[PDB]
């Protein structure tokens, strides 16, 4: 909080580059959160020493709690067409970029 | 509204041997030069090229007494060379968001005499090792780039 | 089981713009949160500051 | 009103109206045209003296210690507003008027008095110099519309500052226009004074006012102070104590025993009434991978059959000339000969308006139309109980087929886009196995049939209306090994269809082919004239036989008879409301369990072996075969039942709640089911399921 | 051309003359509703009928000339038969498909921004996320939601003020042109449809349905957004819950948090003066939230937190009968109430008055995470059903209810003593004294409110003493309902007197929203506010006050620069100035604004160095006793809640930095305005030919200052109208004339 009292510059989020394949709109509303709460922090008396988050749709979406497949015996979801090996196949080849030999 | 017009709208009806100071950013450039200026600016002491689409800085005016000029923001690949006779007296460059990706492409710059800073952020040349250091031994003069001296201390203030 | 995910939300500040090589960012959501001064040659610039 | 005032006028002003109105005693509420009147006046008022000062010499400036060139007189009390005039005359040594003027101009020495009209400038300016006359009061009239008027044509403010309010008050007048109230706020006025809204009962309305009162009283007048001076004196507990103890609710109890059978009709046997024959339908196959014309097939498949003998009248009318229902099918197989006759399948066939097929689309009927005239003198005038009959074991029969699989794939369902939301693929393996357990039902067979033929036959009485156009009955499956076929039930010649409203009438004619003996059921087949049509062999020669009747439809029947899908829609509701409710229960997705595993099972039959259960399949099917007969044989009597005996099967299911169930009358009830069994061979069996159902529930 | 020949033959007949003259323009859409024919009952089955005949659907007469009238195999398109009575040509449905294939063409790029509010859809749902369908038993409660993502939080009526503005610039009425109220959606959207050619009535109609608000009263059960509600739906069913997450953008509730905190502000300080009314009056008036208005704000949102309550209350507007209490609002459904403050002793033996609530009454205290319907009589709380998520919510509930209960039971379990105060030191109500002392723990309470047993009703869990679950054994009153408790429908808006103590009594005479339990937060806002008096300024902090400071300079920058350039000893010393030299150091106050006014000097002798933005910037440390000293200050300190902030003479910085390639300044982070480194018009009366022909609103561009012209305002009349001279606001000026005379 000392550390962020430092700046004067924020401004209103934008998202400048989605996921694309991911969810944004709950990433934004993350911070938007982690900025209020870091605010509430700073009114009460004394600080907590550990701060747990709300436990809100957002926080639940972005960290991928609502998304995790549910476990099922193989008895039930034998006729689900989809099933298949896990990692069948997917060795995607990427070829190398420059960013990390900057890194 | 390209530059030869927005330099007659910064004219402001005053002639350029009294222009101190022009600011032309976002205007335009013809194709990829600078075409409105004249070397009948003689006054002029600080440029503002920022944004303009420019590829090269080869018709650039004659301006003797040009000491802050900045290209921030265009596409520069090269072609430095010019800056050094056109502008001798230039102390406050600033090469920031172009297009340069060679150590080699800063040589001609070693030839300017009264050089103070040197901006070159997010250009391809600063993802290098040992980038400072090699920046500051191919030009010597040089006692602030990107914003730091050669300790990582701040330029201070009311340059 | 010393194995087993604990999923977390991670956020970090920066001044690289997400642009420049969208397809090293294939994995993040980049924001843009603030607007820094830093100082440059000719004079002091605000740069954006991004999540 | 009054909303508008608080919203556009400040609350100070608001507050000044509000003691100005209480100065004289006036409701701040039951009066509002005043209370927007005076608000209006003391800003135009205040506006006027603002925004103006004198110097230290005569002559104004606008915008530090200098005065306001304006005393305000309005904004105070009367006492303190007569004060003041007289304070300021004695100082300036000027009359004080008679009136009191709404402010003080000190440039010019002279009392200012604005007034705010909602109407011609002209009148007010005349009136008021009328009442005002001889005096050096200065009068400055302004209106809602920009109209604006003074003494001597002198303006005593920049045209600046007299355009800041005449602005004001014109977007007063659109705002308050905008909310239709300028027009009531306008007829408010009358000379200065802002009359109050009067809606006066005089006249006829209070003579017949002053007749519509309980019997004691005499005019409204004395009932609204009766009520006025109304006090709570226990007058309903004053009458609970004395009106007569019968009258009362007598909870009887609903035990087990009380449950009796309801009784079914007597009378002859009930017959047939519905437009095409459900299970005695013979139907002309032919196995077309078509050019989707109706005649095509139906001559392709009338060539198909072999055998076509001399026709002859098995069983007669009893009411009709059979002789030309013979004529009529002879005539029809002529016509469908000529058109092998070159033509090459004119795409439509009009029959010809012989005397046989005239008569038989209940043509040349139309009994005159005359005036009371003539009926004054004959005598014969009149417009009767429609006949009770019994219940048949013929509809029974007809649902134990309909509820039945067979050889084909009936319906055939249009596409729907890709499901990516994992409940849309649950939501498609439930409908894919609806559909399959049901896709072969005979009662699905009876929604295409019913749908093409109503379908065809609309399309019929639009294109041509004056031609009695040959409609097939024609219907396509998908026989079990994938090829299409085509099928011909009978044909339809439809008759003058010029329909105007909704209930106009087309009579047709519909002759469909059999193999079910009319002799041995006699009774269902009363309204038919049966024909015997060549032999068929199966290996036998059996008789096939022709069903001619002159049925009857309207648009909104034909409409009706377009919507069997959404009878397979309810069922499809019913069962997945079901399945839902257990996978709530057991907290997982039951449609795999329900449709496959063949161990549960509903009891949905009635064998000699007591309640004989069926599986989910066997469920999904009579469902929709019930649905399908309700579309079929709909009438007002099987409406009636549903309601009443849906009150007594939630008394009895109470009952089997142990919920105690009571009642207030129950013979009531049963008198109201039984008055709707009459002649319906649908509600009769409705009325042997419910009986059954009470005899094996509640025993 | 035709036009004016249709209304000259129209008036040729003596019948309608009469309809076409007496029928004043207000009364023209009371005309409109005067249509003929019978509409048409059962349209599905015309439908079905029409569509079997040929020439089903009418079309103006123009396919005549666009359309042949056989395709490329001999069949009609269109026929000739003038449906009813119009010039519409009858034509057959395969003319759509003609057009459609065999037709002209053209651009399609005002579509997708015209109807945003359906490719909102669309790339929305495109982005969303699924997870697993989870067939728990759903309890649906029946929430009242917003069901129009990005309504752009405008009411049913400004939205009309804004299309007429967008789509229909010439038929602009007075209301709009003599304001000085543009609203920036007005600025966005005249460009963008700047050549739109595609329904002038439909993009008014897609206009007004993407900028307003609506409700429903859904049973939701779960997310309660504005773009979850869309998809309500998809996401959850009778039996089933299939996880789901729009994928768009959201709406930032911003406005509505900085609206309460100036409420807070203004009502502590027009309640710690000596006529709240005027100075909560004047500051609504003058106050404003991120530049709008504050009685625009308080006209246009629909939040309901105290602090705005009152606000609005003293500004007679109508104010929802539901009371809120420890954040739940309870909705009376029945009964009547009397506040009857009696006496009583607490626990530990202390005198306390409290308003005993006599009279049996039943609410509905519905609330953020939790619901419960409660009825009670005078000191008995006869019953208290509570539901919600997890039992935390529950808790809540139900001890808000058991402190509202009116039981003595809860003051004589106190254990402590009931002394407490708020942020303000105020001494706050005794039952709310209590709310806060059992707020936190209850047991206690709980064990003196003992457990009844439960007959297993329906299915009714029941909650015991330690907030756990219990079939049989359950507090007293209190049972936890399963399936939901469902809110209510409606707010029941009503108007409230208000005391001089900022107390919102009724007609009826029970307090509603005291304003003791307001102090909840006293957080920093987002938005910036703006007050039209320097005493305010120092209320909300140092960042206020410079924000405030600036800001004022900017509003005022002509008259700051020629008093600067003419008399520039009056300036360097106005009020304005005096709270921000209170930040400044005290020992540099006079070193730091000597070195200021001589360089102030320094513009004024030599030309051509008159900079806005240094002047502007600099300016408030010129108001002090200045000093003289050769230091040549670089940089100038402010004290900003302890620490040293610094205002660079040459340059931008954290407290002040100008943005150039736009004229926005900004302080501390909090957007301060716009620095300049149609409307405005005034009504003067009915035509006059002395200036000529009427003009269109258009041309009212081409004005000076002050010339008049008379242009025909809105749809009819003819106004001479002219340009205005000085601001002409309502601002104090106004109250001053008013609240003067009510000394």
């Amino acid at each position: 909080i000392k550390c962020m009292k430092t700046f004067f510059g924020w401004k209103e989020p934008n998202i400048v580059k989605p996921h694309e394949k991911g969810i944004n709109p709950n990433y934004l509303l993350t911070w938007k959160q982690v900025l209020a709460e870091l605010q509430d922090i700073e009114n009460e008396e004394k600080i907590p020493k550990t701060k747990n988050m709300k436990k809100t749709s957002q926080l639940r979406w972005a960290l991928g709690e609502n998304m995790a497949p549910e476990k099922v015996d193989f008895e039930d979801c034998k006729d689900v067409s989809d099933l298949k090996q896990y990692d069948s196949d997917e060795p995607e080849s990427r070829s190398l970029a420059s960013w990390i030999q900057s890194e | 509204m390209d530059m030869k017009r927005r330099i007659h709208l910064e004219l402001r009806n005053r002639t350029p041997a009294a222009v101190r100071e022009l600011v032309l950013d976002n205007c335009k450039s013809n194709d990829g030069k600078i075409e409105g200026l004249t070397a009948e600016f003689v006054n002029l002491e600080f440029l503002s090229l920022i944004n303009v689409g420019l590829i090269s800085v080869s018709n650039l005016p004659k301006l003797p007494k040009l000491k802050k000029l900045e290209l921030s923001e265009n596409r520069i690949f090269g072609g430095l060379d010019m800056l050094a006779e056109k502008l001798p007296n230039l102390t406050h460059l600033n090469l920031s968001g172009n297009k340069l990706k060679d150590i080699s492409t800063l040589e001609p710059l070693k030839k300017l005499e009264c050089l103070k800073s040197l901006d070159l952020f997010n250009c391809e040349v600063t993802n290098l090792n040992d980038y400072r250091e090699s920046v500051f031994k191919l030009l010597p003069q040089l006692t602030y780039l990107d914003g730091y001296d050669r300790e990582d201390q701040e330029a201070p203030d009311s340059d | 089981n010393d194995t087993d995910v604990v999923n977390f939300v991670s956020m970090e500040f920066s001044l690289t713009d997400p642009r420049l090589e969208p397809h090293k960012w294939e994995k993040y959501c980049v924001l843009e949160i603030g607007n820094m001064l830093l100082r440059t040659a000719v004079g002091r610039v605000s740069r954006p500051m991004f999540l | 009103m009054e909303d508008f005032v608080r919203q556009c006028f400040n609350p100070m002003i608001v507050e000044l109206a509000e003691k100005a109105m209480k100065e004289y005693g006036e409701d701040p509420k039951i009066e509002t045209n005043k209370f927007a009147a005076i608000c209006t006046h003391l800003e135009v008022c205040f506006m006027y003296s603002d925004f103006h000062f004198i110097d230290e010499r005569s002559e104004s400036i606008i915008v530090a210690l200098l005065k306001h060139r304006f005393e305000i007189i309005e904004g105070r009390d009367r006492t303190m507003a007569w004060t003041v005039v007289n304070s300021i005359c004695n100082t300036t040594g000027v009359e004080k008027p008679k009136f009191l003027p709404d402010l003080y101009d000190y440039k010019e020495n002279r009392f200012i008095e604005i007034g705010v009209t909602r109407r011609e400038v002209h009148t007010y300016y005349l009136e008021k110099a009328n009442k005002i006359k001889s005096e050096k009061t200065h009068i400055h009239i302004f209106s809602f519309t920009g109209e604006e008027m003074a003494t001597k044509a002198d303006y005593t403010l920049d045209e600046e500052s007299r355009a800041r309010i005449k602005t004001r008050l014109f977007t007063i007048r659109q705002e308050m226009a905008t909310r239709g109230l300028w027009d009531s706020f306008r007829q408010s006025e009358r000379g200065e004074e802002t009359i109050e809204e009067k809606f006066e009962i005089t006249g006829t309305m209070r003579r017949l006012a002053d007749q519509s009162l309980p019997p004691n009283f005499s005019s409204l007048e004395n009932f609204r102070a009766y009520v006025d001076g109304f006090e709570p004196n226990g007058c309903i507990e004053g009458k609970l104590s004395q009106m007569s103890k019968e009258v009362n609710a007598r909870i009887e109890p609903f035990l087990k025993t009380t449950p009796r059978p309801l009784k079914l009709p007597d009378g002859p046997p009930c017959s047939q009434r519905s437009k095409f024959l459900l299970m005695d339908a013979l139907k002309l196959s032919i196995e077309d991978p078509g050019e989707g014309i109706p005649l095509y097939d139906a001559i392709k498949c009338m060539k198909t059959f072999f055998g076509w003998k001399e026709p002859n009248i098995v069983k007669p009318h009893e009411k009709g000339i059979n002789p030309n229902y013979l004529l009529t099918w002879k005539q029809v197989l002529a016509e469908l000969q000529d058109i092998e006759n070159e033509e090459k399948i004119p795409k439509t066939k009009n029959m010809k308006k012989t005397s046989q097929l005239r008569w038989a689309l209940g043509e040349n009927m139309a009994p005159e139309k005359v005036d009371f005239e003539d009926c004054k003198d004959v005598s014969d005038l009149k417009q009767d109980e429609p006949e009770s009959r019994s219940l048949a074991s013929w509809i029974q029969s007809e649902f134990n087929k309909a509820c039945e699989l067979t050889d084909s794939s009936w319906i055939e369902l249009d596409e729907i886009g890709e499901d990516v939301a994992p409940i849309e693929h649950i939501a498609s393996m439930r409908r894919n196995y609806f559909t399959a357990e049901v896709s072969h039902c005979r009662a699905t067979e009876y929604i295409m049939k019913g749908v093409y033929i109503n379908t065809a036959l609309l399309n019929a009485s639009c294109a041509a209306m004056d031609d009695f156009q040959l409609i097939p009955m024609i219907s396509k499956c998908r026989t079990k090994e994938g090829r299409r076929k085509t099928n011909l039930y009978g044909f339809i010649i439809k008759g003058r269809s010029h329909l105007r409203n909704d209930t106009d009438v087309v009579n047709f004619v519909s002759m469909e082919f059999s193999l079910t003996d009319p002799r041995l059921e006699p009774h269902k087949w009363e309204k038919y004239c049966v024909l015997e049509i060549g032999n068929m062999l199966l290996r036998v020669s059996r008789p096939m036989f022709l069903y001619v009747r002159t049925n009857g439809t309207s648009k909104i029947k034909m409409k009706w008879g377009m919507e069997m899908r959404r009878c397979l829609l309810q069922s499809l509701q019913q069962i997945e409301s079901m399945i839902e409710a257990e996978s709530s229960v057991k907290e997982k997705d039951m449609t795999k369990e329900f449709f496959e595993n063949k161990s549960e099972t509903w009891p949905i039959g009635e064998s000699p072996k007591g309640v004989e259960e069926g599986s989910i399949g066997k469920v999904c099917r009579t469902l929709l075969a019930k649905s399908v007969f309700n579309s079929l044989y709909a009438s007002s009597q099987l409406e009636g039942f549903s309601a009443e005996s849906r009150k007594l099967l939630l008394i009895a299911q109470a009952l089997r709640d142990n919920l105690e169930p009571g009642t207030f009358d129950l013979g009531g009830l049963y008198e109201a089911i039984e008055e709707c069994l009459i002649n319906d061979p649908w509600v009769l069996l409705n009325a042997s399921w419910f009986n059954s159902f009470l005899a094996h529930a509640l025993k | 051309m035709e036009r004016i020949k249709e209304l000259r033959d129209l008036m040729s007949q003596s019948r309608t003359r009469e309809i076409l003259t007496k029928t004043t323009v207000d009364h023209m859409a009371i005309i409109k509703k005067y249509t003929s024919g019978r509409q048409e009952k059962n349209p599905a089955l015309r439908m079905k009928w029409m569509m079997a005949m040929k020439y089903p659907i009418t079309a103006d007469k123009r396919i005549i000339e666009m359309i042949p009238e056989r395709n490329e195999q001999g069949q009609t398109l269109w026929s000739k038969t003038n449906d009813a009575g119009s010039d519409r040509v009858m034509v057959s449905p395969l003319a759509v498909t003609w057009w459609n294939r065999n037709g002209p063409t053209t651009s399609t790029v005002h579509y997708p921004k015209v109807y945003k509010t359906y490719f909102e859809k669309v790339e929305r749902l495109k982005h969303g996320t699924f997870g697993p369908v989870h067939f728990r038993n759903q309890v649906k409660i029946r929430r009242r939601v917003d069901t129009n993502p990005g309504h752009a939080d405008l009411s049913a009526k400004e939205a009309q003020d804004v299309i007429m503005e967008v789509v229909f610039p010439n038929e602009v009425g007075a209301r709009i042109l003599t304001s000085e109220s543009q609203l920036t959606i007005t600025k966005e959207k005249k460009e963008e449809l700047q050549d739109c050619k595609i329904a002038p009535l439909m993009v008014a109609y897609m206009l007004e349905r993407e900028l307003v608000r609506k409700t429903r009263f859904l049973p939701v059960a779960g997310g309660t957004s504005s773009v979850y509600i869309e998809v309500l739906h998809l996401t959850q069913g009778t039996c089933w819950e299939q996880m789901y997450t729009p994928g768009g953008e959201v709406r930032n509730d911003d406005v509505d948090q900085s609206l309460i905190i100036a409420a807070r502000n203004i009502v502590r300080r027009a309640t710690v003066s000596a006529d709240p009314l005027a100075s909560l009056l004047e500051m609504c008036h003058s106050t404003q939230i991120g530049g709008i208005r504050m009685v625009d704000i308080l006209r246009q949102n629909p939040t309901e937190e105290q602090a705005v309550d009152i606000c609005k209350a003293a500004m007679g507007l109508r104010i929802s009968s539901s009371f809120s209490f420890g954040g739940f609002t309870f909705k009376r459904t029945s009964g009547s109430s009397v506040t009857k403050e009696e006496e009583v002793l607490t626990g530990n033996l202390q005198t306390l008055k409290i308003r005993v609530h006599e009279g049996y009454e039943e609410f509905t205290m519905v609330g953020q995470r939790a619901t419960a319907i409660l009825r009670k009589a005078t000191r008995r709380l006869i019953q208290l059903i509570v539901s919600g998520r997890n039992e935390q919510s529950i808790a809540e509930a139900i001890i808000v209810a058991m402190v509202f209960s009116q039981e003595d039971c809860m003051i004589k379990a106190v254990r402590g003593d009931l002394n407490f105060v708020n942020r303000a030191n105020q001494r706050l109500n005794p039952m709310h004294q209590l709310l806060r002392h059992f707020q936190k723990d209850a047991k206690v309470l709980f064990q003196n409110w003992g457990t009844e047993p439960i007959d297993n009703v329906m299915g009714m869990i029941g909650i015991l003493p330690d907030m756990t679950p219990s079939t049989e054994m359950s507090l007293r009153g209190v049972r936890v309902s399963k399936m939901g408790v469902d809110e209510y429908s409606s707010t029941e808006r009503v108007v409230v007197s208000i005391d001089r103590f900022l107390r919102v009594r009724d007609q009826r005479g029970n307090v509603l929203l005291s304003p003791e339990e307001v102090s909840e937060t006293q957080g920093t806002e987002k938005l910036t506010i703006t007050y039209s008096s320097s005493m305010m300024w120092e209320i909300n902090g140092p960042e206020s006050v410079l924000v405030n400071t600036y800001q004022w300079i900017i509003r005022n920058w002509e008259t700051v620069k020629i008093q600067w350039s003419q008399d520039p000893t009056m300036l360097y010393n106005k009020m304005e100035f005096e709270p921000f030299q209170s930040l400044v150091p005290k020992a540099a106050r006079g070193q730091y604004s000597g070195f200021v006014r001589t360089l102030f000097q320094q513009m004024r002798d030599v030309l051509g160095t008159f900079d806005t933005v240094q002047i502007i910037k600099l300016l408030p440390f010129a108001a002090a006793p200045p000093k003289q000293s050769r230091m040549q200050f670089s940089s100038l300190t402010v004290n900003v809640r302890g620490s040293g902030m610094r205002i660079l003479i040459r340059g931008n910085s954290p407290v002040f930095n100008y943005n150039k390639a736009t004229k926005r300044l900004t302080v501390l982070g909090k957007d301060a305005g716009a620095l300049t480194e149609l409307r405005g018009f005034l009504i003067l009366g009915k035509e006059d030919k002395r200036y000529g022909p009427a003009l269109s609103i258009n041309e009212l561009s081409n004005l000076a200052k002050g010339e008049k012209a008379n242009v025909l305002i809105g749809q009819g009349d003819v106004v001479l109208v002219m340009k205005r001279k000085r601001d002409s606001s309502i601002l104090t000026d106004s109250q001053t004339a008013t609240k003067r005379i009510r000394m």
